[PDB]
């Protein structure tokens, strides 16, 4: 049997093989970043519908999509008020002003609303609960080599401001640009095609 | 090379050992760990390699 | 100085979990004076011990006996004074792990140090004081020695 | 020779029991699966029996093998063969099916 | 208004350093200080390096516009 | 149906019984056991069978092999 | 507290505004009942 | 033929159908819990050796949500070129990944598109890529050659 | 059976009702919702002669956006409607500016009465569907995405972004069934909202051609 099919298998498949590259021999990511075919027909309009290479991206897990209601709470969300808590992490400095001022305060709030909402979103998107994502940075382990770069020790209270984290990432949210563009509808697209990353 | 950083399970890691204890101490050598490029941990196979 | 760790030590239990390797073996052992736990893996080849085994264990940060730092790179041909030199077993590793039983508001009371010996692990494992000389990613030597008692 | 007798134990029992599903088919005492007519359920039953008795076969023999054994350290490095490779040459080839 | 990548692809890159190679081949004058190497292809991996190459970039774009690119305007990825 | 004698009522609900229990699918075979926690449900059912080592989850049905 | 407060009237006021379109809706049906009638 | 032919129950592609109680994940039914937790609940499904999508979706008792086809063609005249193309997207996966291997979904959701690209199911075949409109040096490259010149 | 023709009929109106609304054709929301009940109570279960009866079951209404552009819609009460049925109603039509009259005939028209249909249809747009399509709400499937239909002013925008002749887009044929739901004619554009599992949402865009 095994002798059959390896001679049978060689000889349809190929076929098969053939017809699918005829069929999407010219089919190519153009310079205005869609894929377009010979005809200029655009296919998609974007490459695989977030505008990455195949190779560059891993396997990565949505932490937010698995948690529960409270189990997602306890972990995303910087309360401020336990104070005891923040030195532990924070600095003597950094405890104080997180303690103290109401704007980091509502931003923090803000930021897990956000966090809240995309949640929400995942879970739309991914129902069945399938953490497993496919995506073009391992954040994981660019976390892993900042801490074996700079020697983080996490066991000293850390320097690194909650807002700086916050502001930090949204700017890099405005770097990450898919679908260039000022226009609403380039807002949007490029708010679509990186949403999963975001 | 360089630092890279990676946990890999060799082939015969028994699942039950990531639950008990010695979980970062393995008895058997399982667990691949790399740790600025260097083999901390862990026999290597193609699970790794 | 650079001795960051130093005890009476017995050898409580080999293997428990039956003998996975056949140059090297899980050796169990207490402590005396801090009653803190190890889990050493020796080249039991070269260096045979038993349950019951008392030895010093001295975990230093460099052999050298003015605590000059080394540079990590295995060098023969020296004379300096070393601490080797009063040892029957020594090896060089690199702490990978400090786990502790921290609480999200007040810190461990113990922690378990985790060094690799070149793959040979060792877990030291007890009240948190004896323990601060443990950072982790830092190179440590192991310097142990059996006591005839 | 231990590891063998467990074998032969273990495909006699397995060569019983499909003797003792054909006796219950035989009586109409097997009643059908589900869906399955009663041949399907006949075939069901010994090619349960007999995917079991290769399994635990290969399982014991694999269990045998010692940290110097060859095959083990090909197969659990992924470098060529595979568990079933080691069940076949020590345990049981197994049942041999076309389509 | 260029609104296309501001990175050199590689297919870019490849056909520039072949191009470059060509013409530094053909005794094209060089735009980098040659170490003493003699290859075509090393001394334009070199100015592609010291972003030297005189060669812009004509991207069509599918409505069949083109933007120009020089070969130092453009962030060379590899 | 609600009629019929008492004896020709409990065969019809008996041949109704045995349809539905022939009509019912064969639950897949293999060992249950609490050795394997599943990485979506968290739980502890699960069934395993060895051929490499197939798991499944009996409460969420999440698929994996260990080799 | 306030804000909340403010929200939920602001709520009830988007019922009330499905209310009307309803009582509209039913206003333009008894219209168009007797062109129902007068078409069936 | 009306013993043969007159139906007195079912409809007439639905040749035979199984019931099955899921064992896996992926023909189970989820839910978010009300605390957050997904609980993949079992519940029984059935299956079918024929297809008549329209009708069987019509019926109650049925989940005219999740109820789907294993046929590109029916999901075709049923749900439109796009559910289309989520269909056969899926089947293709379906096909490709029961073998335990993967593809990258870039690869699917392009072949995918190319032949839903045009609103109808385009075959990938000389009936199918030569009906499109690419031109005459082009099909002639594939089959059909001295006819499409 | 009444009883069986009582529940078709209803999950038809509900999934009329949300067609109407999702073209934005207006429904409140307790005539958008109905349950099986209130059905029945409003018209009695009885379709044949009682008040469900397919010509009484009919709706004059209005489009959300323009109350003045109205749909008279027909359960024929003709299985396979015919040139002279069509024709009567839209004769009554006629003493009105109503112009759309989506049908749901149970067989489909006489292709006579389709012609006549497309004959008055630029005038009056008499729609055809099979109330077999309106068991279900194919627009409820997991499979069909949300697809919406673009106005004409930001499918301009759209070709102007991208640089795009309407030529280039994907299409979507009219007899499509959701192009038929959504009730769009050739050169329109539907917006379409996929969930995305590479990057969590995909708009895409089909021309009806």
């Amino acid at each position: 049997e095994g002798l059959i099919d390896t001679a049978v298998k060689t000889a349809e498949t190929g076929y098969i093989q053939r017809r699918l590259i005829k069929s999407m021999e010219s089919v190519m990511v153009k310079y205005d970043a869609t894929v377009r075919n010979s005809i200029n027909q655009v296919v998609q309009l974007r490459y695989g519908e977030d505008g990455l290479a195949g190779e560059s991206v891993e396997f990565q897990n949505l932490a937010t999509l698995k948690p529960s209601n409270k189990a997602f709470e306890k972990k995303f969300r910087f309360d401020y008020t336990n104070e005891r808590a923040l030195r532990r992490t924070l600095q003597e400095d950094l405890v104080k002003d997180v303690l103290s001022n109401a704007h980091i305060q509502n931003e923090l709030e803000r930021e897990f609303e956000r966090m809240r909402e995309d949640r929400e979103v995942l879970r739309v998107i991914f129902p069945t609960g399938d953490s497993k994502v496919v995506l073009p940075c391992n954040l994981l382990r660019m976390i892993w080599n900042a801490q074996k770069i700079f020697h983080i020790n996490p066991r000293l209270p850390s320097d690194l401001h909650p807002i700086k984290v916050v502001e930090g990432v949204k700017e890099l949210s405005k770097k990450l640009v898919i679908v260039n563009g000022d226009d609403p509808l380039s807002r949007q697209a490029q708010e679509n095609a990186t949403l999963l990353f975001n | 090379p360089g630092h890279i950083n990676c946990i890999r399970t060799h082939s015969t890691h028994p699942d039950d050992e990531d639950s008990g204890p010695y979980k970062h101490i393995s008895p058997g050598d399982t667990k691949v760990v790399v740790e600025n490029g260097e083999l901390i941990m862990g026999i290597l196979c193609k699970k790794s390699l | 100085a650079g001795i960051l760790f130093e005890d009476i030590f017995d050898v409580k239990d080999i293997d428990p979990e039956g003998k996975k390797f056949d140059r090297v073996s899980r050796l169990h052992c207490e402590s005396e004076s801090f009653k803190m736990d190890l889990i050493l893996d020796v080249n039991i080849q070269i260096y045979p011990v038993d349950l019951g085994d008392k030895f010093r264990l001295v975990i230093a940060s460099t052999l050298y006996e003015d605590g000059t730092l080394d540079d990590g790179e295995y060098n023969p041909t020296d004379d300096r004074p070393s601490r080797a030199d009063q040892f029957e077993y020594v090896m060089y590793g690199k702490v990978y792990r400090i786990e502790g039983d921290e609480t999200s508001t007040e810190a461990a009371t113990r922690l378990s140090a985790y060094v690799s010996y070149g793959g040979l692990l060792m877990r030291l494992q007890g009240d948190a004081n004896n323990l601060h000389g443990f950072e982790v990613d830092s190179r440590v030597y192991l310097l142990m020695k059996k006591l005839a008692f | 020779s231990k590891t063998y007798q467990d074998i032969q134990n273990t495909i006699k029992k397995a060569k019983q029991d499909v003797i003792e599903v054909i006796e219950k088919a035989h009586n109409n005492e097997l009643e059908p699966t589900p869906g399955n007519t009663l041949r399907q359920t006949f075939e069901n039953q010994v090619n349960r029996i007999l995917n079991d008795a290769r399994d635990k076969t290969g399982s014991s023999a694999q269990k045998s093998l010692s940290e110097y054994n060859n095959f083990k350290s090909m197969v659990v490095s992924g470098a060529k063969g595979s568990k079933i490779n080691i069940s076949q040459v020590i345990a049981v080839v197994g049942q041999q099916n076309v389509e | 208004k260029r609104i296309t990548t501001p990175y050199m692809t590689k297919y870019e890159r490849a056909r520039v350093l072949g191009t470059r190679a060509l013409q530094i081949a053909m005794c094209a004058p060089v735009m980098v200080e040659l170490e003493g190497e003699t290859d075509p292809l090393l001394i334009a991996m070199k100015e592609l390096k010291a972003r030297k190459i005189p060669i812009i970039i004509r991207r069509y774009l599918p409505d069949g516009s083109y933007e120009d690119w020089g070969v130092d305007e453009l962030i060379i990825s590899d | 149906e609600e009629m019929a004698s008492d004896e020709l009522k409990e065969m019809r609900k008996n041949l109704t019984k045995e349809a539905i229990r022939e009509h019912q699918m064969a639950k897949t075979g293999g060992t249950q056991t609490d050795l394997f926690t599943c990485g979506k449900c968290k739980k502890k059912n699960c069934t395993y069978t060895q051929v490499t080592t197939f798991v499944v989850c009996n409460e969420c049905g999440n698929r994996w092999k260990f080799c | 507290r306030q804000k909340l407060l403010k929200e939920q009237e602001e709520k009830r006021l988007r019922e009330k505004e499905e209310q009307k379109k309803l009582l509209e809706q039913r206003a333009q049906y008894v219209e168009k009942t007797k062109n129902i009638l007068m078409f069936t | 033929n009306m013993l043969t032919d007159m139906t007195l129950q079912g409809i007439e592609q639905i040749s035979k159908v199984y019931m099955h109680l899921p064992q896996t994940d992926n023909k189970k039914k989820i839910i978010i819990t009300e605390d957050g937790e997904f609980k993949a609940l079992q519940e029984w499904i059935l299956e079918t050796d024929g297809v008549s999508l329209m009708r069987v979706l019509s019926e109650k008792d049925v989940d005219p949500v999740r109820t789907t086809s294993n046929d590109i063609v029916e999901i075709f005249t049923v749900l439109g070129i796009e559910a289309v193309r989520k269909a056969l997207e899926r089947e293709l996966y379906h096909v490709i990944s029961f073998d335990g291997s993967y593809v990258n979904y870039r690869h699917l959701a392009l072949l995918c598109d190319t032949m839903t690209c045009r609103g109808h199911l385009m075959a990938i075949t000389r009936h199918g890529v030569n009906r499109q409109d690419t031109g005459p040096l082009m099909k002639c490259s594939f089959e059909e050659t001295v006819d499409v010149l | 059976d009444d009883e069986e023709e009582t529940y078709r009929l209803w999950k038809i109106r509900k999934t009329i009702m949300q067609l109407c609304h999702d073209r934005g054709y207006l429904v409140t929301q307790d005539e958008l919702d109905q349950t099986l009940e209130e059905f029945k109570a409003q018209f009695g279960d009885k379709p044949s002669e009682g008040r469900p009866r397919r010509t009484d079951l009919t709706v004059l209404v209005a489009h959300n956006d323009d109350p003045t552009d109205q749909m008279f819609v027909f359960f024929p009460e003709e299985p396979k409607v015919g040139i002279k049925t069509i024709k009567v109603y839209c004769q009554r039509m006629q003493e009105e500016n109503i112009t759309r009259a989506l049908i749901v005939v149970q067989q489909g028209m006489t292709p006579s009465a389709k012609q006549s249909l497309v004959d008055m249809a630029p005038k009056y747009i008499l729609e055809q569907f099979l109330q077999q399509e309106l068991l279900i709400n194919i627009t409820e499937h997991e499979l069909v995405p949300e697809h919406v239909v673009m106005t004409k002013e930001e499918v301009t925008e759209l070709l102007a972004r991208y640089k795009l002749r309407e030529n280039q887009l994907p299409r979507i044929q009219a007899g499509d069934p959701v192009a038929r739901y959504f009730g769009i004619k050739r050169g329109q554009v539907v917006k379409i909202i996929r969930p995305s599992e590479t990057a969590g949402r995909y708009i895409t865009y089909r021309l009806v051609q």
